[PDB]
C-alpha cells in the first residue's frame, strides 16, 4: 500500500 | 520571559548499541542534544522484548525490530520526546505496538503517535521541564491500510495502531483519455465482473459522475490537461488540527511530527497534501512542523514565522544491521542455502550496488535547534550531521556532527532545497548555519 | 468395505442461538447432518470471549463477531469438521484467531484453515470416526492482504492467520490501448513520481517488458483482443497441493474447502483460477472440493468422478443480527444520533431495499450428502435448504430443509448452474435430488 | 404460526438451597416454570464467590449477598432469563457486579440490566429457543445515586453498574407556602451559606425561576393547590425506549422488567412516572412490562392489548436467612454482645413484631404465564403463589402454588388492585385465573 | 437515597 | 483489497 | 451530597 517507500 | 530550545531530527532507525561513538564529533552531538530543553526524534524501529508477530511489510523495506535496549541508546544520546507514528511502528502488529507503549512508559519516555485506540494515538504528549512545556503530536501519511488505530464502539473495543494522515491521489486525464479507460474497462470484461456489486449496491461503484471514474483502484477525473493532485483526508486533517488547537492551550510549544514518504512532482519536493497539512498545523497554532520519511533531506519553509522541515532524513540509519529478519523478508532474496541477516542484506542490495548505500544523500542529516521566546521563534540553528557515507556497513548510520567541509556541503543542500520557499540561511565558519528570520 | 458419508455446506454465519428451530423441516436437517459420518461447514464468523481487536473490514461487509456459545449451536446442529479460512476469520486480528483456535480446541471441534503460523494453517485436520477418517484442508482466495499466516524465520516467530490461495489478475489490452496507458502514466506526472524508485531499484518497477505493464496497481499485457485472465499464485497452489498429497496418505477421504468471492465473466461463474485450483486438488487426490463465498449457489462439476461444488452459498445467514458492530463499521452510515446495531443494519441496507435481503438467490442453500466406498463416489444426494426469504430479519437465515415446491426450484437452479459442466441430476418426489454418476 | 409462553415473577431473594421443597404444590410450580418457553425473574441478590466489598445500603434494608450456588437453585426451579437491575445488584460494588456477570455467563444464564458500562446495562439480552426468541430489558428506578453504570469517555473507561430509570419529584405548593420556604431559607442563614456558589456559578443554584425553587435538596413549584408530581428522567426514558425499538426488530417478544419501590398516592399504586414509563415501553413495541420492588402485589393493567404487572412482589423471600451481614448492617442494632446473623435479624424486626413478617401481603405472590401468537397476547394465566406467611423464619419465603382457598384470596387481591385500570379476571375452580382479553 | 425502600 | 466482496 | 463544593 503505497501507490506511486523503503525503510 | 519564557525561553525554550528544541532540537529536531528525522528517522531514528537504531538497531545496535554504542550509538554515540568515542569520536569527538559524535560526543559533541550528544552534548548538543542534551543541552536543549527538548530533543525530538522519530522512533523508526520497534523496540521489543518479544511481544507480537511480524507483519508483511515488503513495501516498507522489511521489518524493523530491535532489542529494547536501543531505547537506552536513544535517551542517553539526548533525545527526550519520541514521535512514533510511521510505517514501521506496526511491524509487530497490535501486540507489538502495545509492547512498545509498555516499554516506553516503563522507561519514562514521553511519546506520541501510537495508542491503544485512535484517540490515544491522536493525543499530544506533554513533556514538562522547569523552563516550560512542549506538546508533541505525531502522525504518518505512510502506512499499510488497516494499521491506523481505531476508536471503540458501544459494543467493541478500539484497535491499537498509529495516528493516520490519509490522503487520496487523483489522476487528471483528458476527455479522450477518459474514454479509452472506460473502453478498456468494458472491453476487457472488467465492468462485467462488477455486475453483482451493481445489483447489491444499486449502482456501479465505478461511476462517481460522468467526468469522474474509479478504475483499477485509482481515481480518474476529466480535465483539460493531464495532471496529478493529492488531497488530505478531510477527517484526519480536521481531527489532527483539532488536537493541535487543544495542545496550544496546554503547552508553551506545540510541535507536529509527520512521517511522509510520498514524493511530489520531483523526489525532493513534498506531496502537495503535506504542504497543505503543514500550513494548517501552523494555522491552528503549532510552533514547528518536523517531517521525515524519505531518508534524504527536503527543503525548509518559513510560514507565518514558524519553520516547516519537510524532511530531516535519518538521524540513525542501521537497517542493514538488524538481527531480526522475518521469513517473508527472507523470501524476497533467492538463495540456495539459508541466509544469515547480514548476508541477506548484502544480497538484497546486490552487494551494495543498489538501495541506499551508493548515494550520499541518504547519509547526510540535519539537526535543527530552535529557540523560542514566549512562542516567538528567535533563532533556528542548523547543525549538519554526517552518517558515514562509504564506511563499512557496521559503522555507517551512526550520527556525528559533520566536519566543516561536509557540513558546508549539507548546508548548501538545505539552502537549495529551501530556495523555492524563499528561505535564506546564514553560514558560520564551522559549517553550521541558521535560518534568516523576519522577527 | 469402507463406506463413509460426508455432508457439505457453505457459509455458516451464525450470530444467535436456536439455530435449529422447532420446525420439523429444520429438525430433519439436523437429523440429516447428525446421520452422516462427517458434516463440514465454513465457519464464517469469529466466535469470541473478548480476545483481540476489530480490524477494518469494510470490503468484507463489516466485522462478523459472535458470542462463543454459537459454537454449541454449530455442533448441536450436526456439523463436526469446520473450515475456517475465509475473509472473516481475522476480524479480531491475530489475537482473535488465536482465541478462535483456543475456543475450538477446548470444545473438541476439528478445524482447519487457520493456525499460529502458515504451516499450521495449511495442515489438514484429521477427523477420525469408527468407520474411517476424513482430512479437511481449508483455504481462502478472499482476504485482506497481510491476513495470511506466516511461517517463522530463524530470528522471528511466525504470524497467526489464514491459509491463503492468492491469485493475480491481468488485463489484456490492445497495443494502442497499452500506448494510451503509458501516455497517461507519463503525461499525468505519475511516471515522474517513480524517479526515486528507479534509482534505488535500478529500473522502473512499472516496466515488466515492453509488452507488459504494472500501472495503478494493476497488471496490463498487450494482446490482439482485450480480455481478462486470472491465475493462482504458484507458491500457494503448489503448497496446498503438496498438503493434499500428504493428507491422501493418512485419511480415507480428503476434502478441500476453498472460500472465493471472486466472480468469473458472470456473477454465477467461478473465477478461472478457482477452476484450475479445483482440478489440481482432485488431480492430487482430493475426493471433493467444496466452495463458498458469494452467498449464492454456483454450479457443480464432476471431474475425474469427484464433485466440485463451486459455491454452496450460506447455510446460516445472520449478519444483520450481530450485536458486535465496530466503530469503523458504524461510520459507514451517516447518523444524527448514535446507532444501535439493528438500526445500523436497517440504514446500511436502506431499510431492506438493497444488499442481500431483496433477492431470493441469497436465501436458498444446498446440503450435498456424498457417499464414498473405498474412495469411490457412489452417491451424491442433493438436499435443498431454505433460509427464509422475505421473513422478518430476526427469523431469516436459519436453515431448514426446503419444502417440495421450493426444493424443486433450488434443484432446477443447481442443474442450470451445473449444465455448462455436463452435470446431470435425478430428482426425487420430495424435491431432493442426486448427481448422475459414471461409476 | 409462532406460539410462545412466558412466565413472569417478581423479586427472587434467594439465600439458601432447597428452593423447591418436596411439597407437591412446590414441585408443581417448578413443573409450571419448566413447561414455559421463557421464565423471567428479578435476581434480587448478589451471588458471590468472594469478589468485591459491601456497600452501605441501609436504605435498601441491608446487604443481600449469597453463595453463588443459589444460581443453580434459580435455574433448576425453571427460571431461564434473569433481570438484574435493582437496588441490590451493587451490594458488593463494581467488583461485585463484575463478579455476578462472570458467574452468570459461566453458568450460561441469560441476563440483562447490569453491565461493565452503561450501554451493556441498557442492552437487551436475547434468549433463543426452538420456538422463538425473547428480548429482556431490565432497569431500576430504585438505587443509590452513583450506582448507575457509566459509558466510557475518550480518556477514561466506563463504570460497571445498573441500568437506571431516574426520576424527579416536584412539590406543588401555594404561593404563600412558597414565600414561607424562601423566608426560612433566608432567615435560618441557609441562603448565606450559598454565597460562595453564587460567585462561582454566577447565580443562585436555588433560583430556577421566580415560581420555582430548589431547597433542602427538593424541588418546589408554585401552584394553585398543593400537590406532588413525579417525572421520568428524559434521557433514561428516551434511551430505554430506544433499546426497546432495537429489541423489537431482533426478537419475537420484548419484555421490559423494571424495579420500582416508589409509591404513588397510596402504597398499592405505582408512581405516576412508572405508569408513563410502562405506557412508553408498549408504545415502543414491548409485549409485556413486569414490575417488582415493593415486596407486595400491585395492580395489573392492559394497555394496547399488552399487560403491565406493576408489581409481582416476591417470588423468593429469604432476606432473614442470609449468612453475610456487613459491619454497617450490624451497627443498626444496639447489642451488648457480638451478634450472629439470625439473632441480628430477630432484633432488627423486634423479634418479628415489625418489618415484613407480621403482614400477609408480603408473603403472597403471583406467577403470570402469558401466551403469545405472532406477538398477539392470546392468554394471560394467573397462578397465585404462597410464600408461607406465619411459618418459621427458616421455612417461609420458599414458593409454592397456593392451595385453592389462598389462591382465590390472592386472585381477589389482584382483581381489586387491577380494578382502577379496567382489568377483569376469570377464575378457575382451582383458584387460578386469567385476564379477560379483547383479542 | 430514596426520598419519600426495604429489601 | 478485492479488486474487481460482502459478508 | 453536599447540602448547603468544587475541586
Ligand atoms: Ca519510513
Ligand atoms: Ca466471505
Ligand atoms: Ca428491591
Ligand atoms: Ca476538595
Amino acid at each position: 500500500g503505497c501507490g506511486y517507500c523503503f525503510g | 520571559m519564557t525561553r525554550l530550545t528544541v532540537a529536531l531530527s528525522g528517522d531514528c532507525m537504531v538497531t545496535r548499541g554504542g550509538l554515540i561513538t568515542s569520536d569527538p564529533a559524535a560526543e559533541r552531538l550528544r552534548d548538543l542534544l542534551r543541552g536543549t530543553d527538548f530533543a525530538v526524534t522519530n522512533l523508526e524501529v520497534v523496540p521489543s522484548d518479544g511481544r507480537g508477530h511480524p507483519v508483511h511489510n515488503a513495501v516498507g523495506g522489511g521489518c524493523l525490530i530491535a532489542d529494547s535496549a536501543v531505547l537506552d541508546e536513544v535517551t542517553a544520546a539526548g533525545f527526550s520526546v519520541l514521535g512514533c507514528a510511521n510505517n514501521h511502528a506496526m511491524d509487530l502488529g497490535t501486540e507489538g505496538v502495545l509492547g512498545t507503549m509498555d516499554l516506553l512508559r516503563a522507561r519514562g519516555i514521553p511519546y506520541a503517535g501510537i495508542g491503544a485506540d485512535l484517540t490515544g494515538a491522536r493525543r499530544p504528549v506533554y513533556a514538562d521541564r522547569p523552563g516550560g512545556s512542549l506538546a508533541l503530536l505525531s502522525c504518518t501519511a505512510t502506512f499499510l491500510p488497516g494499521q491506523e488505530a481505531a476508536d471503540p464502539s458501544p459494543e467493541l473495543p478500539g484497535r491499537p495502531g498509529l495516528n493516520p494522515l490519509r490522503h487520496t491521489a487523483t489522476m487528471q486525464v483528458t476527455a479522450d483519455q477518459m474514454d479509452v479507460l472506460r473502453t478498456i474497462d468494458a472491453e476487457t470484461g472488467l465492468r462485467a465482473r462488477r455486475a453483482e456489486a451493481r445489483a447489491l449496491l444499486g449502482v456501479d461503484p465505478a461511476l462517481l459522475g460522468p467526468d469522474r471514474l474509479a478504475l483499477f483502484g485509482t481515481r480518474f477525473r476529466t480535465a483539460d490537461a493531464p495532471g496529478f493532485t493529492t488531497e488530505c483526508d478531510p477527517r484526519d486533517l480536521d481531527e489532527i488540527a483539532r488536537w493541535v488547537g487543544e495542545a496550544r492551550l496546554r503547552a508553551d510549544l506545540v510541535v507536529v511530527s509527520v512521517h511522509s514518504h510520498e514524493p511530489g512532482p520531483t523526489p525532493e519536493t513534498p506531496g502537495e497534501f503535506l504542504r497543505v497539512f503543514a500550513h494548517r498545523m501552523i494555522d491552528e497554532g503549532a510552533h514547528a512542523v518536523v517531517g521525515h520519511g524519505p531518508h534524504f533531506l527536503r527543503g525548509v519553509e518559513l510560514y507565518r514565522n514558524k519553520p516547516i522541515f519537510y524532511s530531516l532524513g535519518n538521524i540513525v540509519s542501521q537497517i542493514e544491521l538488524t538481527d531480526r529478519v522475518s521469513a517473508e523478508d527472507y523470501a524476497k532474496v533467492t538463495a540456495e542455502r539459508p541466509l544469515t541477516p547480514g548476508r541477506y542484506y548484502d544480497r538484497l542490495s546486490g552487494h551494495g550496488t543498489r538501495l541506499f548505500a551508493p548515494h550520499r544523500r541518504y547519509w547526510q542529516s540535519l539537526v535543527p535547534v530552535l529557540t523560542f521566546e514566549d512562542g516567538t521563534l528567535t533563532a533556528a540553528r542548523l547543525h549538519p550531521v554526517d552518517l558515514g557515507f562509504g564506511r563499512p556497513v557496521h559503522r555507517r548510520g551512526r550520527p556525528r556532527l559533520a566536519d566543516r567541509a561536509e557540513a558546508e556541503k549539507t548546508l548548501t543542500d538545505v539552502a537549495q532545497l529551501s530556495q523555492p520557499y524563499g528561505t535564506a540561511i546564514e553560514v558560520m565558519d564551522d559549517g553550521t548555519g541558521e535560518l534568516a528570520l523576519d522577527v
